[PDB]
RNA sequence: GCCGUCGCUGGCAGUCGGCAGAGCGAGAAAGAGAGUGGCGCGGACGCUACGCCGCGACGAGUAGGAGGGCCGCUGCGGUG
RNA sequence: UGGAAUGCGAGUGCCUAGUGGGCCACUUUUGGUAAGCAGAACUGGCGCUGCGGGAUGAACCGAACGCCGGGUUAAGGCGCC
RNA sequence: GGGCCCGGGGGGCCACGCGUCCCCCGCGAGCGCACGGGGUCGGCGGCGAUGUCGGCUACCCACCCGACCCGUCUUGAAACACGGACCAAGGAGUCUAACACGUGCGCGAGUCGGGGGCUACGAAAGCCGCCGUGGCGCAAUGAAGGUGAAGGCCGGCGGCGCGCCGCCGGCCGAGGUGGGAUCCCGAGGCCUUCCAGUCCGCCGAGGGCGCACCACCGGCCCGUCUCGCCCGCCGCGCCGG
RNA sequence: AGGGCGUGAAACCGUUAAGAGGUAAACGGGUGGGGUCCGCGCAGUCCGCCCGGAGGAUUCAACCCGGCGGCGCGGUCCGGCCGUGCCGGCGGGGCGGAUCUCCCGCUCCCGUCGGCGGGGGACCGCCCCCCGGCCGGCGACCGGCCGCCGCCGGGCGCAUU
RNA sequence: AGACCCACUCCCCGGCGCCGGGGGGCCCAAGUCCUUCUGAUCGAGGCCCAGCCCGUGGACGGUGUGAGGCCGGUAGCGGCCCCCGGCGCGCCGGGCCCGGGUCUUCCCGGAGUCGGGUUGCUUGGGAAUGCAGCCCAAAGCGGGUGGUAAACUCCAUCUAA
């Protein structure tokens, strides 16, 4: 379960970075890279992630299917999303609210999307 | 669980302290919903003194 | 102690609970239909209990089934069930007092000459 | 100085105990050394069992332990004869011989004898000169499947004799346990100064008889 | 902590063989960290060899 | 491990925990049980009553598998034996009572401490207690000594 | 005002959202109960629960005790 | 009508270090001509304790201490320092 | 003076529907200002690229108040008490055994293979089960010989004279008093137009079963003492219970 | 790195620069002045929505095709594995048992009759595998159809979007 | 030892010839490929689908960093060559002329030692565990031991010098 697998990683974990006061979490599928078990990005059966594209073009989101949990090939459905910006959010935001999808992680979700469509406008 | 080891004299898998781990489905089963008080969120914070005179 | 002190008038189907280990008794011939929670069951034990049609089950069951505790027998252990407390007390060498010394061997020329009879010296 | 309560102790490090600690770091050496000296001797006397020679059974000694049967040193000379065994050729086809051992009782010598039967039933004996045989000697048959043998030969055990339940007499209900123990006692505590006392009576009456 | 679902054979080429096996009960036991750093921590200390001045 | 002991965290206090005043010095009082009828005789007294003296008969060379006599109580009598040992004799009809033998089990002797159950049994015991003979009598079995 | 300690063995799993309805600080027991008859698709942060939040009191220290150090040093198993 | 006032949550068990040179003051007090002498009772102190005042000072008087701003005080003071 | 400042013949009221009976004689809507659950301005000005702006701390210097040199033994150290000229590196509660208690983990009336054996890291790890011998625990007590851990009720007989003891068969059964977390029942009670009476919940006087633990009183086992009457038998005893 | 040569500390010393100097020096608190440098300053922030001007396009919504995914109390769809579930089995077997019991090796006795030791078989407890029936999971454990929703790719929409 | 039965031919010694673990030596995979940093590099990037090549060899060391592939090595029931050994098979000359059961008659043991006294040391060994000095000094169904001195008496158990 995902609260007995966050008992073993809370504190021991490759991903785990503490540093300067601070603590992050380098997992995919992390929305906020925080050591958290809200986003933690691994010990729950849905959960959302979003990527920039393989060109500086666009996200990547990331969902959890539900069926192959301990299949680690089959068990991430890709998304490339490369809209303006106001539509790349507006189904991500839908992706999330109308299927009931970790509704939790909605403005983390916009959030992020938001860093990197930014991020892949020119450099002033 | 239901056959004791073969290849080992004496041995069993060690027994489970809590079946159910998904604390979330316990927490949010109705069973255990029907039990508590409401919540109480609400934040009441110092007030700052003033003299009624 | 649990079928004894399960077995007291207007005690039936209530689930006995204890926060920790039920042991087997040996000297128990009849082992009535039990309903038990606790934190483990020795292998025995739980043969016994269940071959005489008992449930047992463990603390995260017993929450789904009496979330606020109701129809329940709280037991405890014996807790002065251990050898230390033989120790505790008015020391051995006082009078009236029955606390166990602490000895290294047991017999006639370990501690009972001087101090514990008449003969030598005095008794207490 | 002593403190509150506690044990008195007497470790006993008031000599040079330093001087003369035997560490045990070798000891997985010497487990791979003693082995290595059962394999080389295994291969040496092949096909003859690894373990040994047959020892007989024994009865512990004392009262704590004469429940129990273990392996002998050897079998005795008054078990070897009842076996038709001589003593000298005992120890060239794998029996071991014990000439200090005396058989008291005759069911410990009779287990014994059976032993030895049952174990000469199970030789396999290669001819002295293969080419050949003799009149003791097993038959070419049974020397290809002559194969060594691991663990002691024939290994003895405590076995049970199991009583079925029976329905219990007046005669058994009506034994007195306790008293037959504690009457047995005081007669063979007082037996010698009864004995005593019965001759002294006679005497101080035959004076006055005669 | 009752489910044991079958668990593919893969072939040589990294293919399903259609073979199946149910998963056994051992990967089912409790998962106690603090035991594994326990047998861990002193089980490492046995293949040690002395050092001494 | 060291790291978790007193010795780090008293690194920069003078005295090492010991003390400014008494100091810590070799071996005041004496070395090991010395004083006992002394200096230390509170201490002795207290907590060591009888420790001082002679009691008792000596008896040289004692050998302990003399004395070797195991002994059990009938509340734990049955279990010297398998379970469907008890259930079949308690539901046969012909009244056959099982044989228990504890010299078998590693025991000599019997006491009398519990209660039996209400069945017949066969016991065969090298020594006996008085009261376990009666309570084993009590439910219908015998008592059989054995050398 | 701010730091810490202690106490309240205080509060938060209710982020229960368009399969929706936002509350339970309030002088004074226990249900914001259930019934049967007489246009838009939208709504900040949170929750390393070993976490976060609130309120009140307090804070001298040798000998000595205890706790916490994301204080520091060397080597070993993992990991980066 | 929990049978006076006032205040306060109590009980209980293990393991336990350092100490076991003390010294001072009001009052009482033994020896001594007396002593900043020797010896007691009670309480409070110094020892372990800074801080305002007594110019200075182990103990006197006031008051006990987290790092700060404002206000007011204590004992003591307000010619100049 | 007190009696909603009793009753009768200009100035402030947290008086303001009514049918009535009669003592006496359950929702109006808005809007707005604020001494109202801890500060805002929906107020402004000057200066600014080569000498000027900011930089706590930090380097040097100055001034005012404060300020005796540390470690140590000590009632008391700045002491005319001892160590210390300066700098680097080294430098002092460790390891083994035993014990006690506390804590964590495993199993649990058991538990432990530590010695032995089997089958690069590995001298590790894994297995033994008729390898659990053995250790500790499960039984105490006495110098020892030794002994060694609940009872009552019903019916019959025997001895003494309704009761007592010895002996036989059937029934129940590991004590009780006080306190005691928790649990249990439930008088009454938890509202919405109004009456009835239901389903689930929830509070609760009173009453119960009572964990651990403590105090107290009984009981049981071993040693010893006092008194006293019996029961057993292959051994009739200086026997045994 | 120049033959006791890797690095090259501290004490202590020479010199250069700056500052200062009659209560030894040093020190705490508080400012002030001066320096060394740093801001890699010197017309001063950034973001969302909205209004308006200039423009400019892989042009929006809605529809169709295809793919993927989430959910469904599909009020009770089909197929599945599947219950540390329960019932019925001539079910085919392993493990254990201090539950009972025709065959054999050795031995005492006369060719007979008994004891030890060695084997079937029955029985009971547990387990695995096979078949039928109820309820049962698939949230440590899924496929096919249908439905709803969402997302993407491709068409079409050519402009008060 | 004698008698009656029963059964026996291989066991070794010195020489001589033939046949299947140990020591020493020599050897056995694969990049110095293309750009590139450097004083020099073993560094960095690349080496088609596939994934430079070897790999039973990715221990280690050397070489102008930091190297599985440059060298030595490493892996391998790998190769070759010498020597010692062992285990077997034959011949010559030798030695032994060998055994078991039952009856009959015979024979059988360690002395200045044991044991005893006393002394000193020693031990857990306590009216003396062991050892030694001095004195006494044996027996032959005897002697020693049987953890409290001693007498009488049975047992058990060994057979010292
Ligand atoms: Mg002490
Ligand atoms: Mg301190
Ligand atoms: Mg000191
Ligand atoms: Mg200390
Ligand atoms: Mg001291
Ligand atoms: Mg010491
Ligand atoms: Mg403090
Ligand atoms: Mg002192
Ligand atoms: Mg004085
Ligand atoms: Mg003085
Ligand atoms: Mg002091
Ligand atoms: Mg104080
Ligand atoms: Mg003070
Ligand atoms: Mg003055
Ligand atoms: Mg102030
Ligand atoms: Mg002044
Ligand atoms: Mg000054
Ligand atoms: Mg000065
Ligand atoms: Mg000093
Ligand atoms: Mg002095
Ligand atoms: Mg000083
Ligand atoms: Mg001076
Ligand atoms: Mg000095
Ligand atoms: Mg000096
Ligand atoms: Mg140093
Ligand atoms: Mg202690
Ligand atoms: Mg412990
Ligand atoms: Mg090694
Ligand atoms: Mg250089
Ligand atoms: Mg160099
Ligand atoms: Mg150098
Ligand atoms: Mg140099
Ligand atoms: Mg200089
Ligand atoms: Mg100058
Ligand atoms: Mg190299
Ligand atoms: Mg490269
Ligand atoms: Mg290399
Ligand atoms: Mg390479
Ligand atoms: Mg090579
Ligand atoms: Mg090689
Ligand atoms: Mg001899
Ligand atoms: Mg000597
Ligand atoms: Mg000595
Ligand atoms: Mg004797």
């Amino acid at each position: 379960s995902a609260h007995l697998q966050w008992m073993v990683v809370r504190n021991c974990s490759s991903f785990l970075i503490k540093r300067n006061k601070q603590t992050y979490s380098t997992e995919p599928n992390n929305l906020k890279a925080r050591n958290s078990f809200r986003y933690n990005g691994l010990i729950h059966r849905k959960t959302v992630g979003v990527e920039p594209a393989a060109d500086g073009k666009g996200v990547v989101v990331v969902m959890k299917r539900r069926s192959g949990q301990r299949k680690p090939a089959t068990s991430y459905v890709r998304t490339t999303i490369n809209k303006n910006a106001r539509a790349t959010l507006s189904s991500i935001r839908h992706m999330i609210r109308k299927n009931k999808y970790h509704p939790d992680l909605r403005m983390a979700a916009i959030r992020r999307a938001s860093a990197i469509l930014r991020s892949q406008k020119p450099v002033m | 669980w239901r056959k004791a080891a073969s290849l080992k004299s004496n041995y069993n898998l060690p027994m489970h302290k809590m079946l159910n781990t998904d604390l979330s489905r316990i927490l949010k089963s109705p069973e255990i919903q029907r039990a508590l008080r409401a919540p109480r969120k609400k934040i009441h914070r110092r007030v700052l003194k003033k003299n009624p005179l | 102690r649990m079928i004894r002190k399960m077995k007291l008038p207007g005690r039936e189907n209530k689930t006995a609970v204890v926060v920790g280990t039920v042991t087997d008794d040996v000297r128990v011939q009849e082992v009535p239909k039990l309903k038990v929670c606790a934190l483990r069951v020795t292998s025995r034990a739980r043969s016994r209990i269940l071959k005489a049609g008992g449930k047992i089950l463990t603390f995260d069951q017993l929450a789904l089934d009496s979330p606020k505790g109701r129809g329940t027998v709280l037991l405890s252990g014996p807790r002065k069930g251990r050898e230390v407390y033989r120790h505790f007390g008015k020391a051995p060498g006082t009078p009236h007092s029955h606390t166990k010394p602490y000895v290294r061997s047991k017999g006639r020329k370990f501690e009972r000459a001087r101090g514990r009879r008449a003969s030598r010296g005095y008794k207490n | 100085a002593p403190s509150r309560n506690g044990m008195i102790l007497k470790p006993h490090f008031h000599k040079d105990w330093q001087r003369r600690v035997a560490t045990w770091f070798n000891q997985p050496a010497r487990k791979i050394r003693r082995r290595k000296a059962r394999q080389a001797r295994a291969r040496r006397i092949a096909p003859r069992p690894a373990a040994g020679p047959i020892r007989p059974i024994v009865r512990c000694p004392t009262v704590r332990y004469h429940t129990k049967v273990r392996a002998g040193r050897g079998f005795s000379l008054e078990e070897l004869r009842v076996a038709g065994i001589h003593k000298k050729v005992a120890r060239t086809i794998g029996i071991s011989v014990d000439p200090r051992r005396r058989n008291k009782s005759t069911e410990s010598l009779q287990a014994n004898v059976q032993r030895l039967k049952e174990y000469r039933s199970k030789l396999v004996l290669f001819p002295r000169k293969p080419s050949a045989p003799k009149k003791g000697d097993s038959s070419a048959e049974e020397l290809k499947l002559a194969t060594q043998l691991t663990g002691p030969v024939m290994p003895i055990r405590n076995v049970f004799k199991k009583e079925k339940a029976r329905v219990i007499t007046e005669e058994e209900k009506n034994f007195k346990a306790f008293a037959s123990l504690r009457m047995a006692r005081a007669n063979a505590r007082l037996f010698g100064i009864r004995a005593k006392r019965a001759k002294e009576a006679a005497e101080q009456d035959v004076e006055k008889k005669k | 902590a009752c489910a044991r679902p079958l668990i593919s054979v893969y072939s040589e080429k990294g293919e399903s063989s259609g073979k199946n096996v149910t998963l056994p009960a051992v990967f089912k036991a409790p998962i106690r960290p603090d035991i594994v750093n326990f047998v861990h921590t002193n089980l490492r200390k046995n293949n040690r060899q002395p050092y001494a001045v | 491990p060291s790291r978790l002991r007193k010795t780090r965290k008293l690194r920069g206090h003078v005295s090492h925990g010991h003390g400014r005043i008494g100091k810590h010095r070799k071996h005041p009082g004496g070395r090991g049980n010395a004083g006992g009828m002394h200096h230390h005789r509170i201490n002795f007294d207290k907590y060591h009553p009888g420790y001082f003296g002679k009691v008792g008969m000596r008896h040289y060379h004692l050998k302990r598998n003399q004395s070797f006599c195991p002994t059990v109580n009938l509340d734990k009598l049955w279990t010297l034996v398998s379970e469907q040992t008890r259930v079949n004799a308690a539901k046969n009809k012909t009244g056959a009572a099982p044989i228990i033998d504890v010299v078998r089990s590693g025991y000599y002797k019997v006491l009398g401490k519990g209660k039996l159950p209400k069945q017949p049994v066969i016991v065969k015991a090298k020594f006996f207690s008085r009261r376990a003979e009666e309570k084993i009598k009590g439910v219908g079995g015998a008592c059989v000594l054995v050398a």
